[PDB]
This record gives C-alpha cells, sequence and structure tokens, in this order.
C-alpha cells in the first residue's frame, strides 16, 4: 500500500523529469549552437524532430523506444501529431515545467537585444 | 520612450463588432510577444488572448474563443484584436501588454492604457458641460473651488483635463454616477488660489470619444449671496 | 485554468506597516508567479517576477517570496503612494491566470473637509434642468454626511453622491453631492444648502446660498 505505493509513484516521477530534462538538454543544445555561430534558430517543423529515437541512444526501429520514459513524455502532449518540433515541445501539455506560448516559428539573431538570446533565457528558465 | 497607444474601442449593439488597436513604439515590436486583458468593470483582470513575436502563434480564452481573432501587423507595428459577437459581459476595459523579454507570453513590463468597451443597444449621448463657477460660496479663506459638471452622456468614458494638461495640481475628477436616467453625470473641480480668479483662466477640456465630444469651456467668476 | 486565490481581498493599514499579501495556486506553478500594481484608472504595472525578482525601478520595499502553491507579496514599509489594488498572476501555462486582487487602503489621522457650493449655471437653467454641487474636499475618513436642503426643508432621494480614491500624498478623500431639480421646483424656493456631518468636525458645516442673489 503506502510505502510501497510511494516507492513507486517517485521512481516513475523520477523517469518523468529525467526524461523531460533530457529533452529540454537537446534543445538547449540547439540555441547554444545558435548563440555560438551568433545565427538565429528555427523552432518549427524545418527545425530538428524531438521525436528521433537517436537523440535517446535508441537506434531506429527498436521495440524499446515505443516504452521509453521519453516517448511516454513526448507523444502524450496535446501538440504531439508523430513528429514533434522544439516549439511543439515547449508549447505542449502536459510536463513538469508547464508550457510557453507566444512561442515564434522562428528568432533571428540581432546585434541588439539578440531575440535568440532572450528565446534562450525564458528556455533556459523552464529547463532548470 | 515606450508606446502603446491603443484605439477602436467605443459603444456597440450586442452581437456587433469592434477592432481594437494598439499602435507599438519604443522598442522592436516583432521581437516581443504580446497580450490581450479585459477588465469587467469593478472586477479584477482577466486575460483574454496571446500572439507571438512574428504573430503565426495564437491563443485564446475559451469564452473569446472562435469570435474573437488577435492579429499583427509588424511593418506597422500595431497590434489588432477584432471582436465579433459581442455581449453586455464583454463590456470592460481592454489593455495590450508586451512581455518583459518577447521570445514568449509570461509577464509584462508595458501595458497600453485601457481601451472602452461598452456593449449595449442603448443610443450614444454626448454630455452637457455646465461651469461649476467660483463665487464666495466656493472660497474658503484663501482657497476657490471651481470646476466643470459633465452631464448626461452615455457610455463610458469623458476624459477632463484643465487648462489642456497644464493644470493638474489640485484637480479632483469624480467618478461617474449613473443617474435614474439612465445617463451618467460627473464632476471635474480644482481648487487654486482665490487671488488668481481676477487674472487668471480657468478652462476645463471634455472629450466624449463616443459622441465625438470636445468641449473646451471657461470657467469664470460668478459671486453669489 | 490554473485558479490564482488570492487573500485578503482588502485591508487597511498605516503608513510604516508591513503588509503581506496571498496567493494561492490550485495547483504547483514552480516559481512562475509575477506582481502587479494598479493605480486606480490606470493599467497595472509589473512589480516582481520569477516569485521573487525585483523589477527595475521598483523600491526594495516590495519583495516576493513562496514556493509551488503558496505566494507572497510583502510589502515592508508601506507608504501613501502605495494605494493600489495588487494582482499575482501566475505564467508557469496558458491560460495565464490573476488573482482576484487585492485592495489596500491607508489609515491616517482624521483630517476634516473643506466645503464648497456651487449654484447651478445660467447656461443649464435655461435648457430646464438645475443641479446644484456641493464639494467636500481632503478628508479622512471616508465615512461622511451631506445632507440638502431647501428652505430648510430636508430632502429625500434627490442627489446622489460620488467619491474620489484616496489621495497618493496625505490619504485623504473628496466628494461631490448633487442635488438635481427641475427649473419650476428650482425657482420656488430661495434657500439652499447642503449640511455636512464629519468625525474631524466638532458641529456639522453648513454651506448655502439664496437663489435670486445669482
Ligand atoms: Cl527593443
Ligand atoms: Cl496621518
Amino acid at each position: 500500500r503506502n510505502l510501497n505505493a510511494a516507492r513507486e509513484l517517485f521512481l516513475d516521477e523520477l523517469k518523468a523529469l529525467t526524461a523531460e530534462l533530457k529533452v529540454y538538454s537537446v534543445i538547449q543544445s540547439q540555441i547554444n549552437a545558435a548563440l555560438s555561430a551568433k545565427q538565429g534558430i528555427r523552432i518549427d517543423a524545418g527545425g530538428i524532430d524531438l521525436v528521433d529515437p537517436t537523440l535517446y541512444g535508441y537506434a531506429v526501429g527498436d521495440p524499446r523506444w515505443k516504452d521509453s520514459p521519453e516517448y511516454a513524455l513526448l507523444s502524450n502532449l496535446d501538440t504531439f501529431s508523430g513528429k514533434l518540433s522544439i516549439k511543439d515541445f515547449l508549447s505542449g501539455s502536459p510536463k513538469q515545467s508547464g508550457e510557453l506560448k507566444g512561442l515564434s516559428d522562428e528568432y533571428p539573431f540581432e546585434k541588439d537585444n539578440n531575440p535568440v538570446g532572450n528565446f534562450a533565457t525564458t528556455v533556459s528558465d523552464r529547463s532548470r | 520612450q515606450v508606446q502603446l497607444l491603443g484605439s477602436g474601442g467605443g459603444l456597440v449593439q450586442p452581437g456587433g463588432s469592434l477592432r481594437l488597436s494598439c499602435a507599438a513604439s519604443g522598442f522592436t515590436f516583432r521581437n516581443y510577444a504580446m497580450i490581450w486583458v479585459r477588465q469587467a468593470p469593478g472586477k479584477g483582470l482577466d486575460w483574454v488572448s496571446t500572439i507571438s513575436g512574428t504573430g503565426d502563434s495564437s491563443d485564446y480564452a475559451d469564452s473569446v474563443r472562435g469570435r474573437f481573432t488577435v492579429s499583427r501587423d509588424n511593418s506597422k507595428n500595431t497590434l489588432y484584436l477584432e471582436m465579433n459577437s459581442l455581449r453586455a459581459e464583454d463590456t470592460a476595459v481592454f489593455y495590450c501588454a508586451k512581455d518583459s523579454r518577447g521570445a514568449a507570453a509570461e509577464f509584462f513590463d508595458y501595458w497600453g492604457q485601457g481601451i472602452f468597451v461598452t456593449v449595449s443597444s442603448a443610443s450614444t449621448k454626448g454630455p452637457s458641460v455646465f461651469p461649476l463657477a467660483p463665487s464666495s460660496k466656493s472660497t474658503s479663506g484663501g482657497t476657490a473651488a471651481l470646476g466643470c459638471l459633465v452631464k448626461d452622456y452615455f457610455p463610458e468614458p469623458v476624459t477632463v483635463s484643465w487648462n489642456s494638461g497644464a493644470l493638474t495640481s489640485g484637480v479632483h475628477t469624480f467618478p461617474a454616477v449613473l443617474q435614474s436616467s439612465g445617463l451618467y453625470s460627473l464632476s471635474s473641480v480644482v481648487t487654486v488660489p482665490s487671488s488668481s480668479l481676477g487674472t487668471q483662466t480657468y478652462i476645463c477640456n471634455v472629450n466624449h470619444k463616443p459622441s465625438n465630444t470636445k468641449v473646451d469651456k471657461r470657467v469664470e467668476p460668478k459671486s453669489c449671496d | 485554468a490554473i485558479r490564482m486565490t488570492q487573500s485578503p481581498s482588502s485591508f487597511s493599514a498605516s503608513i510604516g506597516d508591513r503588509v503581506t499579501i496571498t496567493c494561492r495556486a490550485s495547483q504547483g506553478i514552480s516559481s512562475y508567479l509575477a506582481w502587479y500594481q494598479q493605480k486606480p484608472g490606470k493599467a497595472p504595472n509589473l512589480l516582481i517576477y520569477a516569485t521573487s525578482s525585483l523589477q527595475s525601478g521598483v523600491p526594495s520595499r516590495f519583495s516576493g517570496s513562496g514556493s509551488g502553491t503558496d505566494f507572497t507579496l510583502t510589502i515592508t514599509s508601506l507608504q501613501s503612494e502605495d494605494f493600489a489594488t495588487y494582482y499575482c498572476q501566475q505564467y508557469y501555462s496558458h491560460p495565464l491566470t490573476f488573482g482576484g486582487g487585492t485592495k489596500v487602503e491607508i489609515k491616517r489621522t482624521v483630517a476634516a473637509p473643506s466645503v464648497f457650493i456651487f449654484p447651478p449655471s445660467d447656461e443649464q437653467l435655461k435648457s430646464g434642468t438645475a443641479s446644484v454641487v456641493c464639494l467636500l474636499n481632503n478628508f479622512y475618513p471616508r465615512e461622511a454626511k451631506v445632507q440638502w436642503k431647501v428652505d430648510n426643508a430636508l430632502q429625500s432621494g434627490n442627489s446622489q453622491e460620488s467619491v474620489t480614491e484616496q489621495d497618493s500624498k496625505d490619504s485623504t478623500y473628496s466628494l461631490s453631492s448633487t442635488l438635481t431639480l427641475s427649473k419650476a421646483d428650482y425657482e420656488k424656493h430661495k434657500v439652499y444648502a447642503c449640511e455636512v456631518t464629519h468625525q474631524g468636525l466638532s458641529s456639522p458645516v453648513t454651506k448655502s446660498f439664496n437663489r435670486g442673489e445669482c
């Protein structure tokens, strides 16, 4: 009952967080690259697909991918469509970091008040 | 300076439409997600819609879904809210607001001044503007009170300024009371040196936008007994 | 909707008091909470974001704290210009939701009103109506009693009152009372008087005029 239910709850809860963190880790990579190159970033369907098993150490076709915490988290977002863009993920529910709305498909690099920079900050705040 | 100048408000029949407008300047508008917030009379703040920087994404409160559309023009630096199928419950003040940081809609450092929306089948009525003339009956020692009664108008609001904005010190513009007639009335008053009455000109500038009323009324001493 | 329950809905405090506004979320929202001030007939201003980051230009007497579900806004040393309504706002998810608001009012010492009266304009009389205005200026507290008398005969159901929001420097109120009559009624009677009763006055103050000396 109570101790063991709690134990299972926490184990599951931890897997969820670990998955989400791993996703935000991939998203933070993309951003950091754009910042390093002084370039813009595309977070729409022209950016990377986050429902790629290879992003999480699984080969394509591996049947266990479908049973992964990553797939569990990603496929249950209201934005999931088989694919899932950065924007889809960030604006998708339910996840432990909530939702970002008013997201644009593209953030251009600009010398002053860098859009990509402002994107980086808000994602950074969510991935913490 | 950062500015968000709102417009497109006013009085509309139930079922009618309005297009709220908010003209942005002093920041790179295209990099800020924006929101619309409404505030019904005597109520708190309610989020209405969100739009992304580029305008390629929008969200809506469930009560306005389908009948309100948010949009933006990034070349002209304008934010829009198209409102259809309006109900009494939509009567409210609407604020546009910019995100602090811009990339998403989260928390809002700049808010436009409210746009008044009244939904009613009643007709517009412009105010009479009458002077509340300084006499000794409104002189208390060195201080004189004078004002303007802004009477019998609909809907809210009227704006009153004194000497075209020059005089702000001592001005009290009271909240409007809804008369039994169904029309509003308010006074704007100011206290001034009773020795200025002789020499200095006092003019209230009353604006009622729904009626296109723009009065400038000289208020002049009138010795009573 | 994540529901934000604010408490209390209002309070009165003296200048210098420490005051605490509470905001409870229907579910966890991590740190994604902000606070706004709204002075009457003005747009809101951002005070605090991320639970406890102070917005540039805001005095440090404002501080936010909380985690998850319970959030607090403290004003550590209340000032006269802190008269406002305060709202919390979550941004953990959409729809963005706001607390019901807390109206902060300010206790101060008694201040008596100055009382002014205005007879109706010639211009108005021409139109068939007559409004008489009685102004009470810069008083505390809000509670006041204005009575109209015509030829020394108490009026009833005959007039309407309006009251300003509290001043930002001295925390007083002003009040209008407006008596409305037809030109026909107005011209029957002679003596028009408002009698103001207020804590800051020892006996009532009466301002009045004779119709035909205007
Ligand atoms: Cl900018
Ligand atoms: Cl005091």
